[PDB]
Parts: C-alpha cells; structure tokens; sequence
RNA sequence: UCUCUGUUCACGGGAUUGAUUGGCAUUAGCGGCGAUGAAGGACGUGCAGGAGGACGAUAUGCGUUGUUGUUGUGACGGUGUCUGAAUUGUGUGCGGUGUGCACGGGGACCCCUUGGACUUAAGCAUAUCAGUAAAGGGAGGAGAAGAAACCAAAUGGGAUUGCCUGAGUAGCGGCGAGUGAAAUGGCAUGAGCCUGUGUGGUAACUGCGUGGCGGGUUGUGUUUGUGGCAGCAGCGGCGAGUGCGAUUGAAUUCGGAUGCGGAGAGGGCGAUGUGCCUGUAGGCGCGGCGGCUUUUUUUGUGAGUAGUGUUGCUUGGUAGUGCAGCGCGAAUGCGGUGGUGGAUGCACCGAAGGCUAAAUAUGGCUGAUGACCGAUAGCGGAUAAGUAGAGUGAUUGAAGUGUGAAAAGGAGGAUGAUGAGAAAUGAAAGUGAAUGGAGUGAAUGGGGGAUGUUCCCGCCCGUCUUGAAACACGGAC
RNA sequence: CUGCGUGAGCGGGGGUGGAGGGGCGAUAUGUGCAGAUCUUGGUAGCAGUAACAAGGAAAUGAUUUGCGCUGGACGAGG
C-alpha cells in the first residue's frame, strides 16, 4: 500500500546472528598495553619492518603510491647487501614480486 | 471392567535399584538401565533438557577434582619428603 | 515380606533410623527454639518405593 | 577467603564482608582504640580485645562506666563486662551485650603470651615510620 | 594428648606397638559408653591420638625408600614414587625436544647470525 | 426480634510504604578431569543428633607453617569403605616375556559425517525455511586456515585470518516468492621454513644398557642453559588525625571550639558521619611460575594421480562453482590457468608430500562495573530447591523473608512485670457488638429542595450488527 | 473531616504510624484497566442445608445376659 520504494531487508532466517562490543573504548587502550609490551621485550629493534613504496594497479588508481609487501634480491643486491642478510637488519624482503620498472627501482 | 477393578492386579514389580545410578530402573527381563543405559561402558543421552542439569559435573560431592584445582594454582608441588628424589 | 533381598533390607533400615524427631537437649537451647524436624515420613500416606 | 581488603566499593559486597567472614577476621574487626597514657609507651593507636582487658564505656546508659571483659562473643560482635547489668523477673541478674567499638583499653592483660604480641607490633611500626622519614627528607630534595 | 613431635623419635616398629595400646583403651572406653559412665571427651581424645600415630608412621616408612633410590631417575622410580602431576602435563614433549633442529637446517644459518641494532628517528 | 441504611469500637485477610548476605546484564582475565582408577552412585562417621552442610575405618576430621586463647581460624600437604570406563578385560607398539599406550567424563565455541519437517509462495509439486535443528565420530585454550599450477589487464599488485567500503550490486530464480558473491581502495596484525637422489681413504647414525645388545645399506644422519635478558600473578605486614553544651529510649541532628589530608572510596556502630572501629592513599618484605636467548658446506624429483565419458549431490557461478561413485586413464625443452562452447597468439604461474605465532569465536569460573528487578518482580530456586510431592518408565516439579537497640518476656483466662513502644505497617471484599433513623415498597441514580421519603425525569453494562432492555453472547464479589 | 480546579487531579486539619520524603527544567520508559468461559490469592449468598454417624441392655462393668459371621496358615505387595 502507498506509493513507496520496494523493501529487500532479509530476516527471513531463523539461524541469524547479532554481533556488538559494548565497550570499544577499553578494548583500544587494552590494545596499546600490549602493542607497548612487545616492543620493549624486542627493546633495541623497533618491531616494524622497512617497507617499499608500490603502485595501485589499475587506470582508476594508476596515479597513486602506496608502501608494500617487501623488497627484491636484486634491489637489496644493488645496495649492497645480501637478501639474507638485509633481513637480520629489519627489511622486509619479498621473492614474489618482478622488476619491470627502471625509476621506481631507483626509489626503492 | 478396565477401572478401578482392573488396578487389583498391579502387584508385580519389573525393576530394581540400577547399580550405576541409583534409580527404579533397570529392567530385568531387558537387561538394561532405562535412566543411564548400563551396561553399555557409555552413559544414554539425556532425554530432555532439564535432565542435563539433574545428574552431571558438580551435581555431586568432586572428590578429587577440587583437590586437583588446589594444587594446579601452586605448581604440583608434592609431598615435601619425596621432592628430593624428584 | 519375610523374604528379602540383602540390598533391600539394608535400605529399609538406613529409612527407619532416619524418621525421628530433635532431640531434646537441642531444642531447649536458646537459640534453637521452635524448631521441628518436619522431614518426617508415615508408612500409611507415603510410600518409599523399595 | 579474606576479605576486609576489597577493592570493590559495592554495598551489597561490603556488607557480604562484614556478617559473614570467618573467625579469624571477626576479631580483627571487633578492634577498641587505647587511652592517651597508655598511646605513650606504645606508639600505635587501637589494638584487638580479649578477656581480663580492663575498658571503659562512652554513650548510651552506661556512659562512663568501667570494669573487666568478662566474656566475648566474636561471632555475634557482642562483648560482656562485669557490673552493666539488669534484673530479669525472677529477682537475678545478667549481663548486657555491648558494640566492641565504643570501648576505650586501660591496662590490658599480659598473661598468655600476650606480652610478645604487643612487642611485635611497636618494632614493626618503628621500622615503619622510618622508611617513611627517610623517603620523606629525601624528597624534601624531591 | 600425646605429641607428634614425642612420637618422631620411635622406630618403625616402636610406634607399631604403641599404636596397639591405644587399641585396648578404646576397646574399654567403648564399654563404659555402653554403662553411661564416660566423660564428655574421654573418646575423643584416645581416637584423635590413633590418628596422629598413624600419619607419623608413614613418614618414617617413606624415609627407608627416599636412601634406597638416591640417584634413579624419575622415570626409573616405581610407579608410586613418582610425581603426580596431571594426566595432560605427563604426556607432553619436553622442553628440550620442542626447539630441536635438524643438522642440515642449522647449517644453513651459520653465515647469517643475529645482530643486535637501535633505530633512532 | 427480622430487613435495609448512618455512627463508634472489635474481628477477618495480607494490599500498600520502607528495607534486602538474592537475581539479571555488560566488560577484563582464565578455561586448570581420567588405568598414578575420574565424573556420578550406595552405605557409613559426633559421649549426648533427625534434616542440611561437612567428612571416609587416620570418618562431625589428621600433619606442617602463620595468626590466636578462642564455639578458634587462614594458606598448603596427607588419608579416602563398597562401587562406577571398572578391566585378573579387549585391541595394539617395542621387545622376545618384559614393559608401554587406547577406552570413560564433558562438548558453549571448533573440525569431519549424516540430515528433517513446521513455515513462505495468500492453493501447491521445482523453489523457500536450510545444508539450518535433531543424531553420530574427533580435538584445544582456542580450533581450522596458510607462504600462489593466485589475482589481473596498470607505469601493475603479492601467504593466511578479522572489520568498513564495493552492495542488496554482478548475477541465480514456476526471471515468481525470493536469493546473492568477489577483486580493487581504507584499516588491524604481520614470519617464514622442513623433506623423498648427503661419505666410499671404510654409517660419519641412533632406541635400550654399562669398552656391549637391538635396528639399519630395500639407506640411518637428534650437542648444549643451576647464565642471561624482558614480563605475569600471589602472599604478609606498617598505615595520619577530638573534646565540651542542648534535644532523645539512643544521636551521625542542632550550637561553640580544635586537628589530619598522596588518605573527604565504600561498609559497621542504639538514627541523617572528614578525626568512634574497619579499611582507604602511599611506601616496604617475601615466594612462585613463564616467554626470548647457543646455528659445521650440501644437490635434483611428488601417478591408478591430473584429466575425461556417464550418473547423483552442491554453488551467485550462469554450457562444472565445487565434490563423489563406476568406467577409461597422461606428459618431460614439458604441464596448468585467463566469469560463454571451440581454435589460435600474447600474459601469468608449477598441482597431485609435511609443519607454522599474531590480529578472530565462545556455556562456565574468578575480578570490576550498572539511568537493571525489589518477594504474583528478579533465575524454577533471597529459607534443610532440582528439595517436598507426581509417574511402570522416559520424564515432571511447587509454596513459603521481618519481635526488639538489647531477651530485658510472654504464649487457658484473670491479676501483672519489662520496654521509647506489647511490638514492622495493616487497605478492600465480608462479619460481630452497642447505639441513632427508616420499612412491608426490589434496590440504586439525576434535577429541584431538605436533619430519610412525598413533585418531575430515569430499563444493564461491555460487544458483533441494517437494528439490543432483549427469549443474542461474557460478567457472584 | 475539609478547601481549590469545567475535568484528569492537587492541598490543609485530628487520630494511627516510627523512617525518610519532595518542587522546577531537560532526558530514559516494562508509563495509567471494569470486562479477555483473563492469571494468582482471599472472601460471600446458597446453608447449619444435602450427605454421613448415633451398634441390644444391666447406677457400677476383669461380672451377668442379647445378637452377627468370615475362622487359621505359605507367597506377591507393605
Ligand atoms: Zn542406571
């Protein structure tokens, strides 16, 4: 009846559930106890990781930049280092990825 | 006649005290516990929801089990005389 | 009857000496005054089932 | 299963502590304060009661009166001293129970080795009172 | 009242006989119960005094085994010297076998060591 | 006297007001059973004892250690009748006759198997409810997953798991009712390794034992922490500062003074509280238990599998999205994938062996909280409640809180005593006694007047219905 | 018992009672009863009514006398 928006709310199953945390503001700050108690069990080294700069895939992002996974060999080799040795010192190293481009591999 | 005349009969008794859980019913010429299924080695499923919490964990006395909830909280430490064989 | 089980005749006396009143030396204390055992059994109304 | 240390602040848990706890915390708790001559040999303020302690009453019927514990209940937080008393209706006397905080101590007893007890405290609170002098002039610095 | 501490210096078979003893005054106090001629904690105390002869003679008899074994290993005892942890804390690997490696695999490793080093700003 | 109606006192019943060692919710940690005999059951234990609770022939409790003089108690260790997986058994590993392991309990959350109907489609059969409930098997403090035979189409990203956007969208669907993703972008957390082809100038290897036996060439290859670093919980003890006047049964009330504060949180005390007690803020002392932390040089492979014809189930997957039975059954400069069946370019990757923290889920237990309930409410359960009682059995299942500050005391009547007070408060329905008025008319109501009545008006409410005072239905209080 | 308000309702006085209780603005709701063959508890009329019992006697009753017909053992069940 009326002249209204057709409605497709789906509660028709029985097995739904409801999920809510009540008290968000004690759940962060019991976060941040822990994120300050690994880093002074690790004390000298600072619990993250270098990471590289990266690109955004398609032409809706093309123009973008953006940290990502990990280095190569051959851009820890140029700098002189050893993949395995580059991550003793706390950089991230990734195998996965292919080098292609002659700037951004100057960058990194 | 199937009344008040029909109950004069009522005088043999099928079960007897079950030698696992105590109640009327294990059923003789059955060979077999109706509450908790004795003589199979496993106990029946309940057949209710408030049977659940008639007859299980904490329902009766926990004789070892709160001694071992005891000693859990100082580490096993044993009897003091056999620690220094240990 | 006069035939019984062993199990069942151990069972009937732990039921008899149970079906008592309060002593009397407890009942005249100060502070356990009008106070009755009210778990008491009858053989006529209530039955207890071997 | 202590409790008078609580951090909680809910009444329901606060008066759960105080009716139920066990013995050893219901004479902790039925604690009287001592006189000023007798806070001068002794530095600390109130110490628990026992039987031959001699007392004196402030407030109620019998304000101002003093005598000896005779008995103590600590159970029930009731304490008997000889001379409050009233006449039932058969011409006898008893004794009338009294709140163990409206008492004062005047010369204990010091009989069942009751004389080291109070010897432990005043070494304990001496000891106390110069971590805290200590701390103090130095942060007087601070 | 007799003491635990006056019964530690008896031997094994001296606390056995007087362990006898207290037998036969309980067997008299049990009949005077019977004539309603006993006191109010005449068997209290005879019963409470077994109580203690008993416990002290199982620490002076679990003193011969602790010098017979004196270097066996735990898991060398017999069985009833041994401690009672629990069932799920019996069956776990040790510590020693958890961070084990293979001799290949720790070759590997001997070229890249760990360095210690402090990032600042 | 009886019937109706005023007034005063006494009953009957347990509403109302005010309390509460109980309930309920959210949040932080933990998740600790068993052949070394568990959970559960039966019967027993006190000088004088029934229920409950506690305890096991060492029985209404024993030892060590702390605090106490007390009906004594805290923290830890020992004992534990007869039963019950209940086993002097059955299956199985290593040995060669010795010695291990599995079984039961629980199951909210997790993994695997099996698998409904009510219901919606305004009927109903595909569809939906829903791969959900119930049932069965197997684990842990979490589990499962996991290091590209990936996603894509840019100048490219880069293991798993959770949340927001994308989006009620692309699509599936008697194209009906309905149903329903993902990539990218933004955050949290971040970590990567082991193996089946290892010497030949001599197995360089290890389970048991004290320089030996067993295994192994059809192939074994396994040093090391009373040291350091970081953390988490518990136990014990010390802990500042007060006196007069008025009212009261009693004051924390009211009126002058005088102090403490890193402590004016909360609770008790004859009543409404910063100096009456307990604690509180804040220092000291003592156990315990974990996490990180030691790195001799190594090269190469994964088949009754992948695929595929047919048959059944499943997914948004539309002409396999995934899985399985039966039958056929591969390759070695080779193999797999690119949202429409097939061909061919270009792009991107290496399956069919193994392990892997953290961020995520959740009955119960313990701490801390609350615009939650206040005895027909809140858990069924503020008490000797899963009890008393019911049923052949599986099962089923209540009602019941209050003398007082103090026992200072009563309990057939009368006479009395104690207390501030005879003692929680004590509504309506209904009744007894006395006393005023009226009546032989069913009663009760409104107007107008009056210490009852005389004149006029007035059928019993709620509901369905064209239409009710109805011989329409519900309604003793 | 008495005042104010068209009304829903709000005040004061005298007994009883023996410990707490309110106004005004915004805000949160398990927010107002005559009925549901409503739920639980208490109470009327009917009505001192229906129904049931009052077993042969002798001042007394271990004595005298009058009437009825199941009586005694084992098992199940208690
Ligand atoms: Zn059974």
């Amino acid at each position: 009846k009326g002249n209204h928006a057709l409605p497709n709310n789906h509660f028709r199953k029985t097995s739904l559930k409801i999920r809510i945390h009540h008290d968000p503001e004690t759940k962060a700050r019991v976060m941040a106890e822990k994120k300050l108690r690994k880093a002074k069990a690790l004390f000298p080294m600072p619990l993250k990781k270098l990471r590289p700069i990266v690109r955004c895939p398609t032409i809706k992002y093309n123009r973008n930049e953006r940290l990502g996974r990990g280095f190569t060999a051959a851009e820890c080799e140029k700098a002189g280092l050893d993949y395995r040795h580059a991550r003793r010192l706390g950089i991230a190293v990734d195998l996965r990825r292919r080098d292609t481009n002659q700037e951004a591999f100057d960058k990194n | 006649s199937k009344g008040t005349a029909s109950f004069g009969k009522k005088n043999k008794r099928n079960t007897e005290m079950c030698r696992r859980c105590g109640r009327q019913s294990y059923h003789k010429q059955k060979n077999s516990c109706s509450s908790c299924g004795y003589p199979n080695p496993k106990m029946r499923n309940p057949g209710s929801i408030k049977a659940r919490r008639r007859r299980t964990i904490g329902t009766g006395r926990m004789r070892y089990m709160k001694r071992e909830l005891r000693a859990a909280k100082n580490g096993h430490k044993g009897d003091p005389i056999l620690r220094t064989l240990w | 009857g006069s035939r019984k089980t062993a199990l069942v005749k151990t069972r009937l006396m732990r039921a008899l000496k149970r079906n008592r009143e309060i002593p009397a030396w407890k009942r005249m204390m100060k502070e356990h005054k009008g106070e009755y055992n009210r778990a008491r059994r009858h053989w006529r109304s209530k039955k207890l089932k071997i | 299963k202590n409790l008078r240390k609580q951090k909680t602040s809910s009444r329901r848990k606060q008066r759960k502590a105080h009716f139920a706890c066990n013995d050893g915390e219901k004479r902790i708790r039925s604690s009287a304060r001592l006189s000023r001559e007798l806070r001068k040999e002794y530095g600390f303020r109130t110490f628990p009661l026992r039987t031959g302690d001699t007392v004196v009453v402030k407030g109620g019927k019998f304000d101002g009166k003093e005598g000896v514990i005779s008995k103590i209940n600590y159970r029930d937080y009731k304490v008997y001293i000889e001379g409050c008393f009233v006449t039932k209706n058969d011409g006898t006397n008893a004794l009338v129970p009294i709140y163990p905080s409206k008492l004062t101590i005047t010369k204990f007893f010091l009989e069942n080795g009751r004389k080291e007890q109070l010897e432990r405290k005043k070494r304990a609170r001496e000891h106390g009172m110069e971590i805290l002098r200590k701390r103090q002039e130095e942060v007087v610095s601070n | 009242k007799i003491e635990a501490s006056a019964l530690r210096q008896l031997g094994i078979k001296q606390i056995e006989e007087r362990a006898a003893e207290i037998k036969a005054d309980l067997a008299a106090l049990r009949q005077k119960k019977n004539s309603g001629d006993v006191g109010a904690n005449d068997i209290k105390t005879a019963k409470k005094n077994l109580a203690r002869a008993l416990t002290v003679r199982r620490e002076k008899i679990l003193e011969e085994l602790v010098e017979a074994y004196r270097g066996t290993p735990v898991s060398k005892l017999p069985k009833e010297l041994r401690p009672k942890l629990n069932r799920s804390k019996r069956r776990a690997l040790t510590k020693t076998q958890l961070r084990r490696k293979t001799r290949r695999q720790r070759a590997r490793m001997s070229k890249f060591p760990r360095v210690i080093f402090a990032y600042n700003e």
